[PDB]
């Protein structure tokens, strides 16, 4: 960051998180359980 | 009325400290405070300056603790140094020197107290190992001026001998107040020392340069000297070939042969002749 | 009123250990400290004080402050050793006088004399007379054993505030109850 | 009363002033005496600061007592 | 310990400064002060000055006065200013050793248990440097002597900034210098070596007269060191070592030959162009 009316280095910075980046971080229902899920759990067990 | 000579002398002490303190702030407006005497009329004097405990933001600063003044003043008085307060200083990065809108407040307040202070200002940022930047001021009378009066009286050429400057003008100096002449005036001691400052002791100059390493200088540039010669000769035949000054004007990017060919003597002559110079004497003066 | 600078050179030589005084000189002479600079401070409030001790060295402890108890908390831990030396004492309270911190006051010496001095009177005739001419005020307190050191005091002062100067004092005591008790407070207002 | 205030610069100034007086008071009289306004000047006292809500008394400032003034140094 | 002290100008102006004004307070032909400062890696840099009241009664030694508790309120005033710095060790502007000042250094050391001594002797007399450092060691003795307590010399050297030299050139406006290049070197190494070096032989020569029975003979170590000079300096001039002089002036003069042949024929060529210019442009505007 520099100072405006006479551009000197002022202070330092970590890196920026672009507003698109951050929303898609961290939204979701989030809540549900493999309970749920039935008739695949062989698919489940290839995935994780 | 005042008049147009009189001078300010400050004390070469404290330009120094005004500059190193000045160029620490780097981007903020550093201030001070300034001690002296008046000895008269077409004089006054600064003897030394102080620094102060103050916070800012950029845009602004200024001191906090008011005891830390009387304290530190009263206490330098047990060692010789019973002078006052005639002034202030604040140090401008870069913009240039000039008063403007609050330092004019701050200032007015000091000739309601005491009349014929002073205000100076300085530029870290700008001056370089030649020359540095200070100014003097002090405002103009708070109008009644419709009457068209002087601020001044004059009796000599003595204070017409510079120009101001642009940028001052931008911002009104003979239109609120008026600049005054800085003065040096050292005496005998120090600048008795102040030639000292550079000296370097006996211990080095009889000292000899290693032989080895010095021939491997000398036969680094012995082999550099080719090259130029070389180019030396195609730029001897081809000149007064087109227009004169196409000369130069294309000669913008390649390099002129003559001065890298001048300029590699200078280099084995001194060199040369110093080292056996020093050899051939001190080969006498011990045993 | 009057505005003056005292400085008190307390006593710490060996001889300090021994028993005429109840507990034992040294706690023969703090409270006569105590008391003392107490009256100088209330007698008028920027009246200032500093402390001195003879040993084989003079030793400075705090120069003139106007806060008494800089002094008392100072003065303890001091610690009988060693053999006394006047003159020397005399003269680095006298240096340490000038420096004074407002030089419209005038000054005094105060010294309480514990042991024998083994001094050559005609050294104490100059130092006197020099200080006579400098105007600086002495003051001495035979605190402790008056046989010795009773004559070479009393010409002392004799020659220095003598021709009818009348500013200088010396005063003595017997062994028996408290210097501040008895003794201080009886003379004249101090010293 | 009198009072003694002197500042940085040497000049002295002596005031007259009752014990209920406040320190408010007194910066008003001194802009009176010089035009200084009353928001720049700092006093002190015994060394340490005065400030407004009090009366002269309150600080116990005796009989030709001597005050400090020292101006507010700001820049920018 | 330390290896190398460096002194900044703000110092050494500070100290003339404080020298000119005591008259105002004494008649002393001494006076005694604090250095601020910093270091690393055992070079050390002193920054600061301050000065604190001192006195001492001349025809005695051990009578002296020394202000503790003004430095301490000082120090502590200074602190609120600048945290960078801290007590080093202290200067005096005398022109030589005194008796009492190991009993001085013994004092302030309670305020930083590795302090060094400056000497800054204001009014040079000579070519020379302004200053000498100094720290303080003890001595055995093969004599059987009691152990000493004495002084030991340091290296020193002036520094800059360039918020500083700035300042210092600006100032030097007082006379010649830079008489550039080959001007330079001969007088700054040369004259300026060998007016010191007779100083020094001077010195030593006055010495070896007080040992006519005007003073004890210091210490057998001296003689040992000065037998040691007169047995190192170089051997006569005398042998081959002459052969393989010769063979190094030929080889630095040789090129020298060849840089002034390079030197002349620039000049013809300069001449040349000199030349035909003049005669043609004349008849040309005639």
């Amino acid at each position: 960051a520099l100072d405006m009316t006479t551009l000197t280095i002022m202070r330092y910075l970590p890196r920026e998180v672009d507003p698109l980046v951050y929303n898609m971080s961290h939204e979701d229902p989030g809540n549900v359980s493999y309970s749920e899920i039935g008739g695949l759990s062989e698919q489940i067990r290839e995935l994780r | 009325a005042v008049d147009t000579a009189e001078q300010v002398y400050i004390s070469s002490l404290a330009l120094l400290k005004m500059l190193k303190h000045g160029r620490a702030g780097v981007p903020m407006e550093v201030m001070g405070l300034m001690l002296g005497e008046f000895v008269d009329d077409y004089t006054v004097r600064v003897i030394d300056v102080f620094a102060m405990p103050q916070s800012g933001t950029g845009v602004s600063v200024e001191a906090v603790d008011p005891v830390f003044q009387a304290k530190m003043l009263d206490m330098l008085k047990q060692t010789g140094r019973p002078e006052m307060v005639v002034g202030w200083y604040h140090s401008h990065p870069g913009f240039g020197c000039w008063l403007s809108g609050v330092d004019i407040n701050t200032q007015q307040s000091f000739e309601a107290l005491s009349e014929r202070a002073v205000a100076v200002v300085v530029d870290p940022i700008q001056s370089v190992k030649g020359k540095v930047v200070i100014d003097a001021f002090r405002l103009i009378n708070a109008n009644m001026m419709v009457l068209g009066h002087e601020p001044r009286q004059t009796t000599s050429n003595l204070g017409h001998l510079n120009k101001p400057s642009i940028q001052a003008l931008i911002h009104g100096l003979n239109r609120h107040y008026y600049s005054i002449t800085i003065n040096y005036r050292k005496n005998e001691l120090e600048q008795k020392m102040l030639l000292n400052l550079h000296k370097k002791s006996w211990m080095e100059g009889l000292t000899l340069q290693d032989y080895s390493e010095h021939c491997k200088h000398n036969e680094s540039v012995v082999k550099e000297m080719l090259e130029l010669a070389k180019n030396y000769n195609k730029a001897v035949e081809e000149e007064d070939k087109m227009t004169p000054e196409q000369l130069a004007i294309k000669n913008v990017g390649k390099q002129d042969p003559k001065r890298h060919l001048e300029e590699h003597v200078d280099v084995l002559m001194t060199s040369n002749i110093v080292q056996c110079l020093a050899a051939m004497l001190d080969t006498v003066v011990f045993k | 009123m009057v505005l003056e600078s005292t400085m008190v050179c307390v006593d710490n030589s060996e001889y300090m250990r021994n028993g005429d005084f109840l507990p034992t000189r040294l706690q023969a002479q703090q409270d006569a400290v105590n008391i003392v600079c107490h009256s100088k401070t209330r007698s008028n409030p920027e009246n200032n004080v500093g402390l001195i001790t003879l040993a084989n060295d003079c030793e400075v402890l705090t120069t003139l402050t106007p806060d008494t108890g800089r002094i008392l908390s100072k003065l303890h831990t001091v610690q009988p050793k060693g053999k006394i030396t006047f003159c020397t004492g005399i003269r680095v309270a006298h240096l340490a006088l000038k420096h004074r911190q407002g030089k419209n006051h005038k000054m005094r010496i105060i010294a309480f004399v514990g042991s024998p001095v083994e001094d050559n009177e005609k050294d104490l005739v100059k130092l006197a007379k020099r200080l006579k001419k400098e105007k600086v005020n002495v003051d001495i307190i035979n605190f402790g054993e008056e046989e010795v050191n009773t004559e070479k005091l009393t010409a002392f002062v004799n020659t220095l505030n003598g021709k009818d100067g009348t500013g200088s004092h010396l005063v003595t005591v017997p062994p028996g109850p408290s210097l501040a008790d008895a003794l201080i407070s009886s003379p004249i207002l101090a010293g | 009363m009198q009072i003694f205030v002197k500042t940085l610069t040497g000049k002295t100034i002596t005031l007259e002033v009752e014990p209920s007086d406040t320190i408010e008071n007194v910066k008003a009289k001194i802009q009176d005496k010089e035009g200084i306004p009353p928001d720049q000047q700092r006093l002190i006292f015994a060394g340490k600061q005065l400030e407004d809500g009090r009366t002269l008394s309150d600080y116990n400032i005796q009989r030709e007592s001597t005050l400090h003034l020292v101006l507010r140094l700001r820049g920018g | 310990a330390v290896q190398k002290v460096v002194v900044h100008p703000l110092v050494l102006l500070s100290v003339v400064d404080h020298f000119n004004r005591i008259g105002k307070v004494g008649n002393q032909k001494r006076v005694v002060g604090v250095l601020l400062g910093s270091w690393q890696k055992k070079v050390l840099d002193v920054s600061n000055s301050f000065a604190v009241p001192f006195d001492e009664d001349d025809k005695d030694d051990s009578v002296w006065f020394l202000d503790h508790d003004y430095l301490e309120n000082m120090y502590g005033m200074f602190k609120k200013v600048n945290a960078r710095e801290r007590i080093v060790g202290w200067y005096h502007t005398g022109p030589k050793l005194h008796k009492n000042d190991i009993a001085i250094n013994e004092l302030m050391k309670r305020y930083c248990p590795n302090s060094v001594l400056v000497i800054i002797d204001v009014k040079p007399k000579d070519l020379g440097l302004p200053t000498e450092a100094y720290i303080s060691v003890e001595e055995v003795h093969d004599d059987g002597t009691p152990t000493s307590k004495t002084f030991e010399h340091v290296t020193s050297e002036i520094g800059a900034e360039e918020a500083e030299e700035v300042g210092v050139e600006h100032l030097l406006r007082d006379i010649k210098d830079t008489t550039v290049g080959t001007l330079s070197q001969r007088i700054t190494n040369q004259v300026h070596g060998l007016k010191g070096l007779n100083s020094k032989l001077l010195d030593i020569r006055s010495y070896l007269e007080k040992v006519a029975t005007g003073k004890l003979p210091i210490n057998h170590q001296i003689i040992y060191q000065l037998q040691d000079v007169f047995n190192l300096l170089p051997d006569v001039s005398l042998q081959e070592f002459v052969k393989a002089f010769y063979l190094k002036t030929n080889d630095q003069m040789v090129v020298v030959y060849l840089a002034s042949l390079i030197r002349s024929v620039v000049a013809l060529h300069n001449l040349i162009n000199n030349k035909i210019a003049n005669r043609d442009a004349e008849k040309k505007e005639g």
